[PDB]
Protein backbone atom coordinates (compact mmCIF):
# COMPACT_ATOMS: atom_id res chain seq x y z
CA UNK A 1 0.00 0.00 0.00
CA UNK A 2 2.01 3.07 -1.15
CA UNK A 3 1.99 6.58 -0.25
CA UNK A 4 2.24 9.92 -1.68
CA UNK A 5 3.53 12.14 0.72
CA UNK A 6 3.18 16.11 0.52
CA UNK A 7 5.70 18.54 2.11
CA UNK A 8 3.11 20.77 3.16
CA UNK A 9 -0.55 22.16 1.82
CA UNK A 10 0.28 26.39 1.80
CA UNK A 11 -2.78 27.09 -0.55
CA UNK A 12 -6.77 25.69 -0.29
CA UNK A 13 -7.07 23.33 -3.11
CA UNK A 14 -9.14 20.52 -4.03
CA UNK A 15 -6.92 17.27 -4.04
CA UNK A 16 -8.39 14.09 -6.24
CA UNK A 17 -6.68 10.56 -6.10
CA UNK A 18 -8.29 9.07 -8.90
CA UNK A 19 -12.38 9.08 -8.71
CA UNK A 20 -12.21 10.22 -5.01
CA UNK A 21 -11.45 14.11 -3.93
CA UNK A 22 -11.07 16.11 -0.42
CA UNK A 23 -10.90 19.86 0.27
CA UNK A 24 -7.58 20.60 2.08
CA UNK A 25 -7.62 24.33 3.86
CA UNK A 26 -4.69 27.12 3.29
CA UNK A 27 -1.80 25.61 5.57
CA UNK A 28 -4.10 22.86 7.51
CA UNK A 29 -1.59 20.28 8.49
CA UNK A 30 -2.22 17.74 5.31
CA UNK A 31 1.05 15.50 4.39
CA UNK A 32 -0.84 13.49 1.64
CA UNK A 33 -2.26 10.08 0.62
CA UNK A 34 -1.40 6.47 2.16
CA UNK A 35 -3.05 3.17 1.39
CA UNK A 36 -2.89 3.79 -2.18
CA UNK A 37 -3.40 0.30 -4.20
CA UNK A 38 -0.54 -1.62 -5.48
CA UNK A 39 -0.73 -2.64 -9.23
CA UNK A 40 -3.09 0.46 -11.35
CA UNK A 41 -1.90 3.46 -12.96
CA UNK A 42 -3.05 6.46 -10.07
CA UNK A 43 -3.56 10.43 -11.37
CA UNK A 44 -3.83 12.65 -8.11
CA UNK A 45 -5.19 16.06 -8.92
CA UNK A 46 -5.86 19.89 -7.94
CA UNK A 47 -8.08 22.43 -8.77
CA UNK A 48 -7.28 25.71 -6.54
CA UNK A 49 -9.63 27.10 -4.27
CA UNK A 50 -8.92 30.81 -5.80
CA UNK A 51 -8.68 29.89 -9.33
CA UNK A 52 -10.76 26.78 -11.04
CA UNK A 53 -8.59 27.70 -13.60
CA UNK A 54 -5.84 25.91 -12.05
CA UNK A 55 -6.97 21.86 -13.02
CA UNK A 56 -3.85 19.75 -13.35
CA UNK A 57 -2.33 16.61 -12.39
CA UNK A 58 -0.14 13.67 -12.28
CA UNK A 59 -0.33 10.46 -13.79
CA UNK A 60 1.70 7.79 -11.59
CA UNK A 61 2.84 4.36 -10.65
CA UNK A 62 4.26 3.70 -7.21
CA UNK A 63 5.97 0.88 -8.57
CA UNK A 64 8.20 2.92 -10.84
CA UNK A 65 9.18 5.29 -7.40
CA UNK A 66 9.17 7.20 -4.62
CA UNK A 67 6.80 10.50 -4.77
CA UNK A 68 5.90 13.10 -3.30
CA UNK A 69 3.92 16.95 -3.86
CA UNK A 70 5.42 20.28 -3.14
CA UNK A 71 3.94 23.44 -3.43
CA UNK A 72 5.96 25.57 -5.32
CA UNK A 73 5.03 29.22 -5.13
CA UNK A 74 7.22 30.31 -7.89
CA UNK A 75 4.88 28.26 -10.49
CA UNK A 76 2.11 28.55 -8.06
CA UNK A 77 1.18 24.75 -8.40
CA UNK A 78 1.34 21.35 -6.80
CA UNK A 79 4.27 19.72 -8.25
CA UNK A 80 5.31 16.16 -8.06
CA UNK A 81 8.69 14.87 -7.50
CA UNK A 82 10.48 12.19 -6.92
CA UNK A 83 12.96 10.85 -3.76
CA UNK A 84 15.76 8.80 -5.18
CA UNK A 85 16.82 8.53 -1.18
CA UNK A 86 14.99 5.13 -0.30
CA UNK A 87 15.73 5.42 2.78
CA UNK A 88 14.74 9.27 3.84
CA UNK A 89 11.50 9.09 1.52
CA UNK A 90 10.41 6.02 4.04
CA UNK A 91 12.05 7.78 7.14
CA UNK A 92 9.70 10.77 6.18
CA UNK A 93 6.48 8.87 5.16
CA UNK A 94 7.17 6.71 8.69
CA UNK A 95 6.61 9.78 10.60
CA UNK A 96 3.33 11.48 8.99
CA UNK A 97 1.42 8.31 9.10
CA UNK A 98 2.69 7.92 12.96
CA UNK A 99 1.20 11.57 13.53
CA UNK A 100 -1.65 11.03 11.35
CA UNK A 101 -1.34 13.47 8.97
CA UNK A 102 -2.23 11.46 5.79
CA UNK A 103 -5.58 10.56 4.11
CA UNK A 104 -6.21 6.93 3.17
CA UNK A 105 -7.04 5.92 0.17
CA UNK A 106 -10.42 5.30 1.15
CA UNK A 107 -11.18 1.95 -1.53
CA UNK A 108 -14.30 -0.30 -0.75
CA UNK A 109 -13.65 -3.42 -1.21
CA UNK A 110 -15.99 -4.89 -3.15
CA UNK A 111 -15.74 -1.24 -5.47
CA UNK A 112 -13.44 -2.02 -8.73
CA UNK A 113 -14.42 0.83 -10.37
CA UNK A 114 -10.79 2.20 -10.98
CA UNK A 115 -9.58 -1.40 -11.87
CA UNK A 116 -12.94 -0.84 -14.62
CA UNK A 117 -11.48 2.52 -15.70
CA UNK A 118 -7.94 1.92 -15.97
CA UNK A 119 -8.00 -2.21 -17.13
CA UNK A 120 -5.38 -1.33 -20.15
CA UNK A 121 -3.83 1.63 -19.00
CA UNK A 122 0.09 1.63 -18.97
CA UNK A 123 2.57 3.94 -17.51
CA UNK A 124 4.46 2.75 -20.27
CA UNK A 125 2.09 4.24 -22.71
CA UNK A 126 1.36 7.18 -20.76
CA UNK A 127 4.45 8.64 -21.05
CA UNK A 128 4.88 8.51 -24.63
CA UNK A 129 1.52 10.09 -24.90
CA UNK A 130 2.82 12.73 -22.26
CA UNK A 131 6.49 13.19 -23.18
CA UNK A 132 8.78 14.36 -20.54
CA UNK A 133 11.67 11.14 -20.25
CA UNK A 134 13.35 12.78 -17.20
CA UNK A 135 10.24 12.05 -14.77
CA UNK A 136 8.61 8.58 -14.48
CA UNK A 137 4.88 10.62 -13.56
CA UNK A 138 2.96 12.41 -16.65
CA UNK A 139 1.68 16.24 -16.24
CA UNK A 140 -1.76 16.86 -17.87
CA UNK A 141 -4.08 19.87 -17.37
CA UNK A 142 -7.06 21.65 -18.51
CA UNK A 143 -5.38 23.40 -21.35
CA UNK A 144 -3.27 20.84 -22.94
CA UNK A 145 -3.86 20.15 -26.73
CA UNK A 146 -3.16 17.23 -29.04
CA UNK A 147 -0.68 17.04 -31.68
CA UNK A 148 -3.79 16.61 -33.88
CA UNK A 149 -5.39 19.72 -32.48
CA UNK A 150 -1.99 21.66 -33.21
CA UNK A 151 -2.09 20.52 -36.92
CA UNK A 152 -5.40 22.47 -37.47
CA UNK A 153 1.10 25.48 -31.01
CA UNK A 154 4.43 24.07 -28.17
CA UNK A 155 5.29 20.74 -28.98
CA UNK A 156 6.45 19.72 -25.76
CA UNK A 157 3.44 20.42 -23.53
CA UNK A 158 1.00 18.89 -26.01
CA UNK A 159 -1.07 15.59 -26.02
CA UNK A 160 0.68 12.58 -28.55
CA UNK A 161 -2.79 10.63 -28.64
CA UNK A 162 -2.95 8.42 -32.09
CA UNK A 163 -4.30 10.39 -34.86
CA UNK A 164 -7.40 9.24 -36.56
CA UNK A 165 -9.12 11.03 -39.02
CA UNK A 166 -11.94 9.07 -40.56
CA UNK A 167 -11.55 11.84 -44.13
CA UNK A 168 -7.55 10.76 -44.60
CA UNK A 169 -5.21 9.01 -46.97
CA UNK A 170 -4.79 6.66 -43.54
CA UNK A 171 -8.75 6.18 -43.12
CA UNK A 172 -9.10 5.81 -46.96
CA UNK A 173 -7.67 3.00 -49.64
CA UNK A 174 -7.48 4.52 -53.45
CA UNK A 175 -10.28 2.63 -55.36
CA UNK A 176 -11.93 1.58 -52.10
CA UNK A 177 -13.03 5.09 -51.07
CA UNK A 178 -17.28 4.37 -50.25
CA UNK A 179 -16.20 0.97 -48.79
CA UNK A 180 -13.29 2.45 -46.64
CA UNK A 181 -15.19 5.46 -45.90
CA UNK A 182 -18.63 3.50 -44.92
CA UNK A 183 -16.79 0.83 -43.22
CA UNK A 184 -13.87 1.50 -41.21
CA UNK A 185 -12.42 -1.93 -40.61
CA UNK A 186 -9.44 -1.41 -42.70
CA UNK A 187 -8.73 1.58 -40.48
CA UNK A 188 -9.84 0.03 -37.66
CA UNK A 189 -7.96 -3.73 -38.39
CA UNK A 190 -4.92 -3.07 -40.73
CA UNK A 191 -3.84 0.70 -40.11
CA UNK A 192 -4.90 1.09 -36.28
CA UNK A 193 -4.89 -2.60 -34.55
CA UNK A 194 -2.39 -4.51 -36.52
CA UNK A 195 -0.22 -0.90 -38.24
CA UNK A 196 0.33 1.35 -34.92
CA UNK A 197 -1.70 0.25 -31.47
CA UNK A 198 -0.08 -3.63 -32.34
CA UNK A 199 -2.94 -4.76 -30.29
CA UNK A 200 -6.78 -3.91 -28.71
CA UNK A 201 -5.00 -3.66 -25.07
CA UNK A 202 -3.11 -0.71 -26.40
CA UNK A 203 -5.93 0.97 -28.39
CA UNK A 204 -8.22 0.60 -25.09
CA UNK A 205 -5.32 1.88 -23.02
CA UNK A 206 -5.55 4.82 -25.12
CA UNK A 207 -8.93 5.40 -25.42
CA UNK A 208 -9.37 4.97 -20.96
CA UNK A 209 -6.38 7.53 -21.04
CA UNK A 210 -8.30 10.14 -23.29
CA UNK A 211 -11.71 9.85 -21.24
CA UNK A 212 -10.21 9.99 -17.69
CA UNK A 213 -8.00 13.42 -18.80
CA UNK A 214 -11.03 14.47 -19.98
CA UNK A 215 -13.39 13.93 -17.30
CA UNK A 216 -10.75 14.51 -14.56
CA UNK A 217 -9.01 17.70 -16.16
CA UNK A 218 -12.14 18.77 -18.53
CA UNK A 219 -9.45 18.50 -21.51
CA UNK A 220 -11.81 18.86 -24.65
CA UNK A 221 -8.77 17.25 -26.86
CA UNK A 222 -8.54 14.19 -25.14
CA UNK A 223 -13.12 13.95 -24.89
CA UNK A 224 -12.45 14.52 -29.04
CA UNK A 225 -9.94 11.48 -29.03
CA UNK A 226 -11.97 9.30 -26.46
CA UNK A 227 -14.90 9.54 -28.91
CA UNK A 228 -13.00 9.19 -32.29
CA UNK A 229 -11.45 5.99 -31.01
CA UNK A 230 -15.12 4.45 -29.94
CA UNK A 231 -16.93 6.32 -33.21
CA UNK A 232 -13.72 4.35 -35.35
CA UNK A 233 -14.95 0.38 -33.57
CA UNK A 234 -18.74 1.40 -33.89
CA UNK A 235 -18.10 2.82 -37.24
CA UNK A 236 -16.39 -0.90 -38.27
CA UNK A 237 -18.70 -3.89 -39.73
CA UNK A 238 -15.88 -6.20 -38.91
CA UNK A 239 -14.87 -5.87 -35.30
CA UNK A 240 -13.40 -9.55 -32.95
CA UNK A 241 -15.96 -10.45 -30.95
CA UNK A 242 -13.63 -10.14 -27.56
CA UNK A 243 -13.18 -6.08 -28.86
CA UNK A 244 -16.77 -5.80 -28.79
CA UNK A 245 -17.92 -7.51 -25.64
CA UNK A 246 -14.71 -5.58 -23.76
CA UNK A 247 -15.51 -2.12 -24.97
CA UNK A 248 -19.33 -2.35 -23.85
CA UNK A 249 -17.46 -3.41 -20.32
CA UNK A 250 -15.23 -0.32 -20.81
CA UNK A 251 -17.29 2.61 -21.60
CA UNK A 252 -20.76 1.15 -19.34
CA UNK A 253 -17.77 2.25 -16.52
CA UNK A 254 -16.86 5.72 -17.82
CA UNK A 255 -20.65 6.31 -18.51
CA UNK A 256 -21.37 5.32 -14.76
CA UNK A 257 -18.26 6.93 -13.57
CA UNK A 258 -19.35 10.33 -15.20
CA UNK A 259 -20.42 13.01 -13.22
CA UNK A 260 -23.92 13.69 -13.76
CA UNK A 261 -24.05 17.27 -14.29
CA UNK A 262 -21.21 17.00 -17.15
CA UNK A 263 -23.08 14.96 -19.73
CA UNK A 264 -23.92 17.82 -21.21
CA UNK A 265 -20.02 18.96 -22.16
CA UNK A 266 -18.23 15.95 -22.03
CA UNK A 267 -20.83 13.46 -24.10
CA UNK A 268 -21.41 13.96 -27.75
CA UNK A 269 -24.85 13.83 -29.13
CA UNK A 270 -23.61 12.55 -32.73
CA UNK A 271 -21.44 10.34 -31.62
CA UNK A 272 -23.18 8.48 -29.46
CA UNK A 273 -26.57 8.36 -31.51
CA UNK A 274 -24.75 7.24 -34.07
CA UNK A 275 -22.99 4.31 -31.87
CA UNK A 276 -25.79 2.89 -29.96
CA UNK A 277 -28.81 3.23 -32.71
CA UNK A 278 -27.16 3.53 -36.79
CA UNK A 279 -23.55 2.11 -36.48
CA UNK A 280 -22.83 -1.44 -37.45
CA UNK A 281 -22.03 -1.99 -33.72
CA UNK A 282 -25.65 -0.53 -32.33
CA UNK A 283 -26.87 -3.94 -31.24
CA UNK A 284 -22.96 -4.84 -29.68
CA UNK A 285 -23.02 -2.63 -26.91
CA UNK A 286 -25.69 -4.02 -24.32
CA UNK A 287 -24.35 -2.61 -21.10
CA UNK A 288 -23.52 0.59 -22.79
CA UNK A 289 -26.96 1.19 -24.42
CA UNK A 290 -28.87 0.29 -20.99
CA UNK A 291 -26.56 3.05 -18.73
CA UNK A 292 -26.97 5.05 -21.06
CA UNK A 293 -30.70 5.17 -21.73
CA UNK A 294 -31.59 5.09 -17.94
CA UNK A 295 -28.80 7.87 -16.69
CA UNK A 296 -28.74 9.96 -19.90
CA UNK A 297 -32.43 9.84 -22.20
CA UNK A 298 -31.99 13.37 -23.15
CA UNK A 299 -28.92 13.06 -24.63
CA UNK A 300 -30.56 10.57 -27.03
CA UNK B 1 -17.41 27.64 -47.47
CA UNK B 2 -21.34 27.90 -49.01
CA UNK B 3 -21.84 29.82 -52.20
CA UNK B 4 -24.64 32.48 -51.76
CA UNK B 5 -26.56 35.26 -52.94
CA UNK B 6 -23.54 37.18 -51.52
CA UNK B 7 -20.57 35.60 -52.99
CA UNK B 8 -22.25 35.05 -56.69
CA UNK B 9 -20.04 37.47 -58.43
CA UNK B 10 -17.37 34.86 -57.72
CA UNK B 11 -18.67 32.49 -60.12
CA UNK B 12 -17.72 34.74 -62.95
CA UNK B 13 -13.76 35.69 -61.60
CA UNK B 14 -10.74 33.77 -63.36
CA UNK B 15 -10.38 30.68 -60.36
CA UNK B 16 -11.48 28.03 -62.79
CA UNK B 17 -14.42 26.34 -60.78
CA UNK B 18 -17.03 23.98 -61.53
CA UNK B 19 -20.46 23.20 -60.40
CA UNK B 20 -21.65 19.43 -60.10
CA UNK B 21 -25.59 18.26 -60.06
CA UNK B 22 -26.00 14.68 -59.16
CA UNK B 23 -29.85 15.08 -59.28
CA UNK B 24 -29.91 13.27 -62.62
CA UNK B 25 -27.48 10.58 -62.02
CA UNK B 26 -29.89 7.61 -60.18
CA UNK B 27 -33.25 7.87 -62.77
CA UNK B 28 -36.02 5.00 -62.14
CA UNK B 29 -39.53 4.65 -63.40
CA UNK B 30 -41.41 2.70 -60.34
CA UNK B 31 -44.16 0.03 -61.57
CA UNK B 32 -46.46 -2.63 -60.44
CA UNK B 33 -44.75 -6.09 -60.62
CA UNK B 34 -47.31 -8.97 -62.13
CA UNK B 35 -48.09 -9.80 -58.20
CA UNK B 36 -48.89 -6.25 -57.71
CA UNK B 37 -45.71 -5.06 -55.53
CA UNK B 38 -44.18 -2.09 -56.70
CA UNK B 39 -40.10 -2.76 -58.77
CA UNK B 40 -38.39 0.63 -59.96
CA UNK B 41 -36.60 0.05 -63.31
CA UNK B 42 -33.48 2.67 -63.73
CA UNK B 43 -33.07 4.30 -66.76
CA UNK B 44 -29.75 6.46 -68.28
CA UNK B 45 -28.70 9.16 -65.97
CA UNK B 46 -25.94 11.79 -66.04
CA UNK B 47 -24.21 13.66 -63.68
CA UNK B 48 -23.97 17.53 -65.21
CA UNK B 49 -20.55 19.23 -64.42
CA UNK B 50 -20.82 22.95 -65.48
CA UNK B 51 -17.92 25.71 -65.50
CA UNK B 52 -20.44 28.56 -65.03
CA UNK B 53 -17.52 31.36 -66.71
CA UNK B 54 -17.19 29.23 -70.23
CA UNK B 55 -19.60 27.40 -70.37
CA UNK B 56 -18.31 24.21 -70.92
CA UNK B 57 -20.85 21.28 -69.72
CA UNK B 58 -18.66 17.61 -68.97
CA UNK B 59 -22.10 15.62 -69.43
CA UNK B 60 -20.96 12.19 -68.28
CA UNK B 61 -23.88 9.66 -69.16
CA UNK B 62 -24.68 6.84 -66.47
CA UNK B 63 -25.47 4.08 -68.12
CA UNK B 64 -28.07 1.82 -66.09
CA UNK B 65 -25.44 -1.40 -66.72
CA UNK B 66 -23.86 0.58 -63.61
CA UNK B 67 -26.30 -0.41 -61.28
CA UNK B 68 -26.34 -3.98 -61.80
CA UNK B 69 -26.30 -5.97 -58.39
CA UNK B 70 -25.17 -2.77 -56.85
CA UNK B 71 -27.74 -1.95 -53.51
CA UNK B 72 -28.45 1.46 -51.75
CA UNK B 73 -28.39 2.59 -55.65
CA UNK B 74 -29.37 6.52 -54.01
CA UNK B 75 -26.20 6.00 -51.54
CA UNK B 76 -23.84 4.50 -54.47
CA UNK B 77 -25.16 7.41 -56.93
CA UNK B 78 -22.98 9.96 -54.79
CA UNK B 79 -20.16 8.11 -54.59
CA UNK B 80 -20.09 7.29 -58.32
CA UNK B 81 -20.72 11.04 -59.22
CA UNK B 82 -17.61 11.91 -56.91
CA UNK B 83 -15.65 8.97 -58.70
CA UNK B 84 -16.43 10.22 -62.40
CA UNK B 85 -15.88 14.15 -61.05
CA UNK B 86 -12.68 13.09 -59.42
CA UNK B 87 -11.48 10.57 -62.43
CA UNK B 88 -12.75 14.11 -64.79
CA UNK B 89 -10.23 16.26 -62.83
CA UNK B 90 -7.52 13.56 -62.96
CA UNK B 91 -7.92 13.68 -66.78
CA UNK B 92 -7.45 17.55 -66.93
CA UNK B 93 -3.70 18.97 -67.44
CA UNK B 94 -3.13 20.89 -64.81
CA UNK B 95 -3.66 24.33 -65.38
CA UNK B 96 -7.09 22.92 -66.72
CA UNK B 97 -7.98 21.77 -63.02
CA UNK B 98 -10.71 23.97 -61.02
CA UNK B 99 -9.71 25.45 -58.05
CA UNK B 100 -12.89 25.21 -56.71
CA UNK B 101 -15.77 22.49 -56.88
CA UNK B 102 -19.49 23.67 -55.95
CA UNK B 103 -22.11 20.91 -55.64
CA UNK B 104 -25.71 21.67 -55.87
CA UNK B 105 -26.61 19.09 -52.66
CA UNK B 106 -24.85 19.04 -49.50
CA UNK B 107 -24.69 15.09 -49.86
CA UNK B 108 -22.36 15.34 -52.47
CA UNK B 109 -19.72 17.09 -49.72
CA UNK B 110 -18.39 13.45 -48.40
CA UNK B 111 -18.03 11.62 -50.94
CA UNK B 112 -16.31 13.99 -52.99
CA UNK B 113 -14.12 15.27 -50.59
CA UNK B 114 -13.17 11.44 -50.17
CA UNK B 115 -12.99 11.38 -53.82
CA UNK B 116 -10.83 14.10 -54.09
CA UNK B 117 -7.81 13.38 -51.01
CA UNK B 118 -5.39 13.57 -53.49
CA UNK B 119 -6.37 17.32 -54.09
CA UNK B 120 -6.11 19.14 -50.90
CA UNK B 121 -5.83 22.30 -52.65
CA UNK B 122 -9.19 22.13 -54.70
CA UNK B 123 -11.71 23.34 -52.31
CA UNK B 124 -15.35 21.22 -52.27
CA UNK B 125 -17.98 23.72 -51.39
CA UNK B 126 -21.73 23.61 -50.74
CA UNK B 127 -23.98 26.34 -52.32
CA UNK B 128 -27.05 28.32 -50.36
CA UNK B 129 -28.79 28.86 -53.93
CA UNK B 130 -31.60 26.79 -55.43
CA UNK B 131 -29.87 26.05 -58.57
CA UNK B 132 -32.47 24.63 -61.46
CA UNK B 133 -29.80 22.18 -62.86
CA UNK B 134 -32.73 19.58 -62.55
CA UNK B 135 -34.41 20.91 -65.41
CA UNK B 136 -30.78 19.45 -67.29
CA UNK B 137 -32.83 16.44 -69.05
CA UNK B 138 -35.63 18.69 -69.97
CA UNK B 139 -33.02 19.93 -72.55
CA UNK B 140 -34.14 17.58 -75.92
CA UNK B 141 -30.21 17.55 -77.09
CA UNK B 142 -28.80 16.54 -73.28
CA UNK B 143 -31.95 13.79 -72.98
CA UNK B 144 -31.27 12.44 -76.53
CA UNK B 145 -27.79 11.48 -75.96
CA UNK B 146 -28.43 10.01 -72.58
CA UNK B 147 -31.61 7.85 -73.70
CA UNK B 148 -29.83 6.73 -76.90
CA UNK B 149 -26.16 5.85 -74.60
CA UNK B 150 -25.46 2.01 -74.72
CA UNK B 151 -22.48 2.60 -72.63
CA UNK B 152 -20.89 4.61 -70.33
CA UNK B 153 -19.93 7.98 -72.12
CA UNK B 154 -18.46 11.52 -71.81
CA UNK B 155 -20.22 13.99 -73.97
CA UNK B 156 -18.85 17.81 -74.17
CA UNK B 157 -21.29 20.38 -74.69
CA UNK B 158 -21.00 24.04 -74.46
CA UNK B 159 -24.38 25.24 -72.42
CA UNK B 160 -24.15 28.66 -73.61
CA UNK B 161 -24.00 28.21 -77.63
CA UNK B 162 -22.41 31.31 -79.14
CA UNK B 163 -23.95 33.88 -76.27
CA UNK B 164 -20.29 34.69 -75.36
CA UNK B 165 -19.54 35.99 -78.44
CA UNK B 166 -22.39 38.95 -77.49
CA UNK B 167 -22.48 38.64 -73.34
CA UNK B 168 -20.67 38.29 -70.09
CA UNK B 169 -20.94 35.08 -68.30
CA UNK B 170 -22.70 36.76 -65.43
CA UNK B 171 -25.67 37.44 -67.91
CA UNK B 172 -24.86 33.76 -69.90
CA UNK B 173 -25.09 31.98 -66.44
CA UNK B 174 -28.44 34.63 -65.25
CA UNK B 175 -30.26 33.55 -68.86
CA UNK B 176 -29.31 30.01 -68.52
CA UNK B 177 -30.59 29.52 -64.67
CA UNK B 178 -34.06 31.55 -65.95
CA UNK B 179 -34.82 28.88 -68.95
CA UNK B 180 -33.91 26.07 -67.03
CA UNK B 181 -36.09 27.20 -63.57
CA UNK B 182 -39.10 27.66 -66.29
CA UNK B 183 -38.53 24.28 -67.87
CA UNK B 184 -38.44 22.73 -63.91
CA UNK B 185 -41.39 24.82 -63.33
CA UNK B 186 -43.58 24.03 -66.40
CA UNK B 187 -41.91 22.21 -69.02
CA UNK B 188 -44.85 22.28 -71.28
CA UNK B 189 -45.02 26.19 -71.11
CA UNK B 190 -41.30 27.08 -71.19
CA UNK B 191 -40.88 24.43 -74.42
CA UNK B 192 -43.71 26.34 -76.02
CA UNK B 193 -42.03 29.73 -75.41
CA UNK B 194 -38.76 28.51 -76.45
CA UNK B 195 -40.25 26.40 -79.93
CA UNK B 196 -43.12 28.30 -81.51
CA UNK B 197 -42.43 30.67 -83.96
CA UNK B 198 -41.13 28.38 -86.50
CA UNK B 199 -38.41 31.01 -88.73
CA UNK B 200 -36.36 30.65 -85.12
CA UNK B 201 -33.75 27.08 -85.30
CA UNK B 202 -31.45 25.64 -82.85
CA UNK B 203 -27.85 25.11 -85.12
CA UNK B 204 -26.92 21.38 -85.19
CA UNK B 205 -23.57 22.42 -82.97
CA UNK B 206 -26.15 24.36 -80.62
CA UNK B 207 -28.95 23.48 -77.60
CA UNK B 208 -31.55 26.73 -77.45
CA UNK B 209 -32.62 28.70 -80.87
CA UNK B 210 -30.53 31.08 -82.64
CA UNK B 211 -32.48 34.47 -81.08
CA UNK B 212 -31.22 37.90 -82.14
CA UNK B 213 -30.85 40.02 -79.07
CA UNK B 214 -34.16 41.55 -79.22
CA UNK B 215 -36.07 37.95 -79.42
CA UNK B 216 -34.04 37.10 -76.16
CA UNK B 217 -35.42 40.22 -74.59
CA UNK B 218 -39.10 38.42 -75.91
CA UNK B 219 -38.25 35.01 -74.34
CA UNK B 220 -36.58 36.09 -71.28
CA UNK B 221 -40.03 38.29 -70.40
CA UNK B 222 -42.35 35.35 -71.69
CA UNK B 223 -39.84 32.93 -69.23
CA UNK B 224 -40.20 35.30 -66.01
CA UNK B 225 -43.91 35.29 -66.84
CA UNK B 226 -44.21 31.98 -66.64
CA UNK B 227 -42.60 31.78 -63.47
CA UNK B 228 -44.44 33.95 -61.54
CA UNK B 229 -47.85 32.67 -62.41
CA UNK B 230 -46.41 28.99 -61.49
CA UNK B 231 -45.96 30.61 -58.19
CA UNK B 232 -48.99 32.20 -57.66
CA UNK B 233 -51.27 28.80 -58.34
CA UNK B 234 -48.57 27.31 -56.17
CA UNK B 235 -49.08 29.34 -53.03
CA UNK B 236 -52.72 30.58 -54.09
CA UNK B 237 -51.07 34.05 -53.65
C1 LIG C 1 12.94 17.02 0.16
N1 LIG C 1 11.62 16.42 -0.08
C2 LIG C 1 11.63 14.94 -0.23
O1 LIG C 1 12.70 14.28 0.44
C3 LIG C 1 10.38 14.53 0.41
C4 LIG C 1 9.79 13.29 0.34
C5 LIG C 1 8.59 13.11 1.01
C6 LIG C 1 8.01 14.17 1.71
C7 LIG C 1 8.62 15.41 1.76
C8 LIG C 1 9.82 15.56 1.08
C9 LIG C 1 10.66 16.76 1.00
O2 LIG C 1 9.89 17.93 0.72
Amino acid sequence: MNTVPFTSAPIEVTIGIDQYSFNVKENQPFHGIKDIPIGHVHVIHFQHADNSSMRYGYWFDCRMGNFYIQYDPKDGLYKMMEERDGAKFENIVHNFKERQMMVSYPKIDEDDTWYNLTEFVQMDKIRKIVRKDENQFSYVDSSMTTVQENELSDPAHSLNYTVINFKSREAIRPGHEMEDFLDKSYYLNTVMLQGIFKNSSNYFGELQFAFLNAMFFGNYGSSLQWHAMIELICSSATVPKHMLDKLDEILYYQIKTLPEQYSDILLNERVWNICLYSSFQKNSLHNTEKIMENKYPELL
Amino acid sequence: GAMNSSNYAELFNNDIKLFVDDTNVYRVTVHKTFEGNVATKAINGCIFTLNPKTGHLFLKIIHTSVWAGQKRLSQLAKWKTAEEVSALVRSLPKEEQPKQIIVTRKAMLDPLEVHMLDFPNIAIRPTELRLPFSAAMSIDKLSDVVMKATEPQMVLFNIYDDWLDRISSYTAFSRLTLLLRALKTNEESAKMILLSDPTITIKSYHLWPSFTDEQWITIESQMRDLILTEYGRKYNV
